[PDB]
């Protein structure tokens, strides 16, 4: 009954909430018995600034305490781990009727750092950052009830703060960040530099005018991924240039981890924002370029998604294509050519379906003119999961299927293209 | 008596917060407030008022007590280096005098040895926690109950607890 | 857009107090208070929480930003050597739980370059000011809006300002 | 009109109450004039920890300041004399009608240390421990009344706190404390060790089972005294053993200071408590033993008291016996033999009375069987003070008179045993 | 006049708490509070605000004054090494402005020489005690009485006292 | 439309009020947005004692910062300029209805130091002493109105505290203070010592009995001025002697700055007060004495004023005499002799008037007896401004005109004495 985590490969820092305390009163500050009419206070006055974070990791040699702290700083800008100047204090006035007890606890805000790779967690660490306390008030204990003995709880934490799950991607620090210093207009070609050979790397860029862009490597290999720098563009600014604010907190937009899959990105980019492209490890010594192109015509209909180029569709029968599934409400697209000679008459029956995830598809006929690519919407509201409906398409013609995921049942999405005639 | 439904062996036991100690009740002093005024007393737990009281036994010496308590329950050596304050407020009613006095409270821990459903040995540790004020309105020349001022035997001002973990051998 | 009815040249601009910064909102921690109690959180602006955030440009480097801001507006280097405190109090209603969290606020300053009624370059300085608490009453298991916890883009919790002085050449 | 102090010889620390201030405003902190509607506060924030105790003594060379402090620590566990981390603060909101004044004073808790010996104080010291203040509020002074001149008061103290007299005996530190490491069952014989020759010393012991014990030295010489360690047995514990908590605060139970008086102690001892026997200075070089015996039979009726053995009753006429009087509601007992031959017929008229203190007596006939001592109650509710009633008792027979003191008029109690025939 | 029903000789005199000194009234500054807010001002008596003001005479020099005052009355040299705080709170009514200012108060002591029912010589010592706030609600442009701000002659804000002890010769 | 400042030549420190803040938020501490129901506080806890005074001067080499500070200490006893132990704190509880903002500012108390010489300011300095803050509360800002751009204000201050102008004269420190150690009774002659030759200097003295005194130099040259030491005589005291409290704060009473004008002072002096006479720079090497004389007769009617001796009135026609004008309700007097031989019959018409200031005059006939000077009131309620009324006076007779200024229109007062016959 595990949630499918449709996260792109990478590092994530997750704020799992505030108000955590350990079991068996390890974080109890103490209890005040306050008599009726009176008041009492428990105070953390920071006469000393020292705090005590707690840390556990699955991998001391990558996710050390230092590294994790650097990640929490990348994600949320946390800078004080060992210290605090933030005071907290709890005050309780007992009612006129009855006596009152207040128990105060130290608390932690829990951060989880994960390395997520191909559908599972491969490195994990938990950093509990000292927080600003928990105060429970209760009626005065009566005599004596009686004392009933109790075994200690297992070691662990109990959350007393509100539910919270804030997921923030972070730049992998082992990878270089290259910059495109000029803001991108209608067209740009980025040559891949030998200073970052073979290793995956990031490209930081920004755009002159808000618009939809197509982005790809030569011959659409390798596949690329694109992220937005969270909170970028709110600050310094220079017309037609990139302003780098060293933001390492990233929101995944679209793109595949499998580098041998041909694809291109179609994405809406804001001029008041910075973006990172990640180019993966390529096992080839040939020169490559990243191409950027502003789209003014029908290709805009494909935002935001990666478009997989399907190449091996040259016989009749069954064909399937497996990719990481987008999350709910996100898109994946497929561009394919119906086998056979294009003679504008010869036709084939085509069945399009998924195996496990539900998705809404729209099918486009593609024709390239001298004015660019044209997309004719020929089929709307296709429900893909175990679809039995079929449609006759032209031999040798080119189609794009755009899929919106609506039910995420499997980490992968498997598109079937079954062709008969 | 000292009879307990547990197997044979040694145990750490947390007996709860809120313990006050005999004889010691007025040694921090008190305040006298009058006629509508408010009195506030407090303290600051650091260093040399946070040093704990050990009561070892032939089986259970001080280090054994410290190490077993700090493993299972709160590490008081680390915690009590960091100053924590607490205060209490009392308001005197009009045309009356009020006396309020302060004392420390402690967590009581115990190491017990159990043999044949019987506690045959017990070591005790009191770790300073916070504090507690008692108050009384008084007239000039009014006799006050000794009990208000002076505690003959340790007691818990809250509900006592008995939270246990069995200790396993080196 | 970035269009402004001013002549050509460079300007210092005070954009007002009350700015909070993206992503950073919960890094000081928060308090959970319950059932009639009062929670008080505060901080103390000195030294190494009063170090400002610079965002320079090719025309406007850090020293240019500091020197022009401190001439026209408040000298934050002198001011922030002297500790200033601030506190907030929240009271939990009966039989409810309240979570309150603290973040710093900043004065936002800008150096802008204007050419043909257009801002073509902008440097930014955030100087720590005081702080700000947000609170919410919650039930066990209740889902909370992400927005309550996490700020995607810098914003001003007060009214923004635009107080300008033209900078004249060396 | 002096109170008789029926204290056993020894040292006592007395808490005489809190809220003491010196005369002539020596401890005035200051006055706030608070206007109507407004509030004011006077604060002792312990930015410095220093306090100033006051001390006077009758004897610098025994009751020095150091010694006295050691006594206050023995009695009440006071450990900080020169310092304090305890804050105090007074707040006053003036009503809407009128202005208000608050005057704040430093205060002291007054301790008296005494050496009490044979019915009077022979050494005395007063230790005033800095306390947590006194706040008086008054209406605003009017103009101008007029100022009337006043001579200064004599030096001294005024108490503003509530009445208090808590008396706590303390172990004399010049005397050795020997220990009986095994808990006492039915019988025990303690040999008096040469490491503590001639000097008075204490014996710390505890008991296995709650019960009534008879305790005495060889031939009931010397007389012994017994104390309870206040607050003992609440803590560490070892089955069948003594656990010494170094408690020097002692509650006198019973026993005489006059060492040449033959006596034995009959006392109820609790298993969850520690006790001290004091054996006095003995001017003899012979070996002695303290004997402990659990009483299961009639001797239990004598708890808690010392039983004086009367030896010199061998003629008719008047006889008197002077001892320190027990306090009100406490007991003293006397075991005596009627002069003459026991022939079970020859009888004598006996008059029993006291001179100054009122006491209720009960008279027992004593017979020793092979099952122990038997006590037959032959006379109840004897009112001893100037008693003129007389009773016929058997010549040569043995009797025990148990006396409960009900009116304490004299430090000593004088029992008369007048015998005619 | 300076006529007193006492015998001939020298006397220490305690003239009471609550004295304020001429000219000095506003030198600590004041606060302006507005529209429902509360202003709190205070100070801390230690070291170099607790140094007393001596006014000796040919008969009565400073050491004579100090030694006779400290013998009979409070030893201010010992007392004023230990910090004591005091605060005052004022609340501004709605839609009004309030100004509040702080000054120190002093105990006034005197050494007097008396001859034939007449004080023919007087030395004075002012020892810092606590403080005192005055407040006023004001409108923009409203003229304020000079007396509110500025004290021409020393006075006592409480009732004056005259507590005396005759000094006996070396 | 300038106020005439009728100040005597000298130095003055003026307290111009509290609650000053600089323009453009230079003294803003910060703003708290407080949600409804909640409270917030801004605190200056003096964890550091440092403050920042502001200072400007017209003359660095006389009115340096040090000198000015010494003056503020002379005037108001300010002693801490760089530091403060005075805490301030602002607290605001927001109502249940709406959110609330508090803005806190640092403030200054503004002192102006002036050197005023012959009717204008010749040196000026402004010392802004750090004060105890300003707190404004406002309703919560709504979204968004809209932001309207604004140019910065000129540099300067805005006062938020109440109106205040307290003017305090101070002793010029470049001038010696000589003392008359014996208190003055009925008569005293002070010889002017060579230790203070030629330079102006002050004479500090006091008086035995409250009374009206005439004070003058030999032949009434030079003219003198007299001041009261503010707050003098409240403290130490020695019968018949001066007690110097080193008070440099001075209240001008009367007397002229023009040293070649013959005059004498008639002044009410209190025995419980100290006074300063200033004798000016005299350009003559001859010995001089200050004479003090208690007045018991009619000369008392001239208090408090300087009496100008008019000497050059020996022909008929117009005559005028210019002096610094007293302030409103203060007095100036003139003693003059009607030209001609006194033969008790020959008479002249006399017109007395002022040019610009309104004043009420009373005219005295002066006759010297062996009992002293006698003053006969011969004319009351003279309204001097452009007076056209005239009176016949005796040739060779002596008159004193006493003038109370009631309308101050000019820094100088010009008395005309027009004589016809
Ligand atoms: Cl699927
Ligand atoms: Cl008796
Ligand atoms: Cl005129």
């Amino acid at each position: 009954t595990q949630r499918v985590l449709p996260y792109s490969n990478g590092l994530y820092v997750i704020n799992k909430g505030d108000g955590y305390i350990r079991t068996n009163d390890k974080d109890l500050i103490g209890t005040l018995l306050i008599e009726a009419g009176s008041s009492g206070s428990i105070i953390q006055p920071r006469l000393r600034n020292t705090t005590r974070p707690l840390f556990t990791t699955s991998n001391d040699t990558k996710f050390s305490q230092q590294y994790t702290e650097e990640r929490l700083k990348d994600a949320f800008n946390v800078q004080l781990f060992n210290t605090s100047t933030s005071l907290f204090k709890f005050v309780e006035e007992a009612p006129s009727d009855k006596n009152i007890c207040i128990k105060a606890y130290n608390t932690y805000e829990k951060y989880e750092l994960i390395d997520y790779q191909n559908g599972s967690i491969v490195n994990k660490a938990e950093y509990y950052l000292p927080s600003l306390g928990y105060c429970e008030v209760t009626n005065a204990p009566s005599p004596e009830s009686e004392v009933v003995k109790m075994q200690v709880a297992e070691d662990g934490f109990i959350q007393n703060g509100p539910e919270e799950e804030i997921v923030v991607g972070v730049i992998d620090p082992s990878e270089n960040i290259q910059e495109i210093n000029t803001a991108i207009s209608d067209n740009y070609t980025y040559n891949i530099p030998g200073i970052v050979n073979n290793n995956p790397f990031y490209i930081l860029f920004t755009v002159n005018t808000t618009g939809i862009y197509k982005i790809n490597a030569q011959n659409n290999l390798p596949s690329l991924k694109i992220y937005e720098a969270i909170g970028s563009g709110n600050r310094n600014f220079q017309s037609g240039n990139l302003c780098d604010d060293d933001i390492k907190a990233i929101n995944y937009i679209t793109g595949f981890d499998s580098p041998n899959a041909k694809s291109y990105l179609v994405v809406l980019l804001n001029k008041d924002k910075n973006y990172y492209i990640r180019v993966p490890q390529t096992s080839s010594n040939i020169e490559n370029q990243i191409q950027f192109k502003r789209e003014e015509g029908d290709l805009r209909n494909l935002m935001n998604s990666s478009v997989n180029i399907i190449d091996n569709l040259n016989s009749t029968g069954a064909h399937y294509y497996t990719r990481q599934s987008p999350d709910v409400h996100d898109y994946i697209s497929y561009e394919f050519t119906i086998p056979g000679n294009f003679n504008n008459k010869d036709t084939s029956n085509i069945r399009l379906y998924t195996s496990y995830n539900q998705g809404i598809g729209t099918l486009f006929r593609v024709t390239e003119t001298i004015d660019g690519y044209n997309l004719i919407n020929i089929q709307q509201n296709l429900h893909l999961l175990n679809n039995t409906n079929s449609i006759r398409l032209l031999n040798g013609a080119i189609y794009i299927l755009k899929v919106e995921v609506t039910e995420l049942n499997n980490y992968n999405i498997r598109l079937h293209i079954d062709i008969t005639n | 008596s000292d009879t307990i439904d547990l197997a044979d062996g040694n145990y750490v036991v947390r007996r709860g917060d809120g313990w006050i100690l005999s004889r010691q009740n007025q040694i921090l002093g008190g305040s006298v407030i009058s006629n509508g005024s408010t009195g506030i007393v407090g303290d600051l737990r650091v260093n040399d008022n946070a040093i704990p009281y050990y009561y070892p036994t032939p089986s259970f010496n001080e280090e054994y007590i410290k190490n077993n308590i700090q493993t299972v329950f709160t590490n008081f050596t680390e915690a009590n280096q960091i100053p924590i304050g607490f205060e209490f407020s009392k308001t005197a009613p009009s045309n009356k005098n009020l006396y309020m006095y302060l004392q420390y409270t402690y967590i009581r821990y115990e190491i017990i040895k159990v043999l044949q459903h019987e506690i045959i040995e017990r070591a005790v540790l009191y770790v300073p926690s916070l504090g507690y004020v008692k108050s009384i309105e008084f007239n000039p020349g009014e006799k006050i109950n000794k009990d208000f001022y002076f505690l003959t035997n340790d007691k818990c001002i809250l509900n006592e607890q008995f939270l246990y973990k069995k200790i396993l051998e080196t």
